[PDB]
């Protein structure tokens, strides 16, 4: 369907597949010319965080590349609902 | 060992519970027939 | 538990759907009666000074929250108490 | 299928079904004019709990 790049392959060249009753991914093809990153955020920073909002982040393999993006925007519903503690 | 005096007032008691907030209409939007599924014109929380 | 349910609206512009309410009802409420402070729980039997030689104070009852005490004869204004020794 | 009263709903009006492999449940309509309290009774007691 697109191009992007190959990030999985769960199949065998040689391999029956039985499509019938569910539907058997075979590979898994998107997009990883941007990314998106999803912010976890809490059920009581919500009432504040906005969209479009001067961000900053970190990747968990940089000490100090301290990337300079922004909040692009909002989903209203849990992190669990949206594709205890929430 | 002490004391007061007696209103002429009114108490008003409580009780505690903890809720979650959630939508107004029970909903989901599947599918009944097979097939590719070849066009989405929705993106995430705008109605 | 049991579920309750809630009326609100959502004008506002979030209540996002998915958050938690910390809810304090009401049940009951009385309006204009008597109080003594609920720590001079002792049937069923009290202590009234006079003069300060407590002489009690024998009464019937209810209904609490969250430590005061509605009490129904009584037991005026003004008195005397022991809450607590 | 009863009167009793409602105790259960799990259904979306406007919500696809898909019954002809296993029965979505719908609505559950039990009878709240009486109940029924089911002790449990541990199995060292139930050579003397009798019925009555």
């Amino acid at each position: 369907p697109i191009d992007g790049t190959v990030i999985s392959t769960p199949v065998s060249e040689g391999q029956t597949v039985n499509s019938n009753q569910t539907t058997p991914t075979i590979i898994k093809v998107a997009d990883l010319s941007k990314m998106r990153i999803k912010p976890e955020i809490s059920e009581g920073d919500i009432t504040k965080v906005k969209a479009g909002q001067d961000v900053t982040f970190t990747i968990l393999s940089d000490n100090k590349t301290v990337y300079h993006a922004k909040i692009d925007s909002v989903d209203p519903a849990t992190t669990t609902i949206s594709d205890s503690a929430v | 060992y002490l004391t007061e005096e007696v209103k002429r007032g009114n108490i008003e008691k409580n009780v505690v519970a903890t809720g979650s907030i959630e939508s107004i209409n029970t909903v989901d939007v599947g599918a009944q027939v097979s097939g590719k599924i070849t066009k989405l014109y929705v993106k995430l929380g705008q109605q | 538990y049991y579920y309750a349910n809630i009326i609100v609206e959502n004008p506002e512009h979030v209540l996002r759907i998915g958050m938690t309410t910390e809810n304090n009802i009401k049940i009951a409420d009385v309006q204009n009666v008597l109080f003594i402070p609920n720590l001079a729980v002792q049937q069923d039997k009290y202590v009234v000074n006079v003069l300060n030689t407590t002489q009690e104070r024998e009464i019937e009852i209810g209904v609490q929250n969250d430590f005061q005490t509605e009490v129904k004869s009584g037991l005026t204004e003004g008195e005397k108490v022991v809450i607590s020794q």
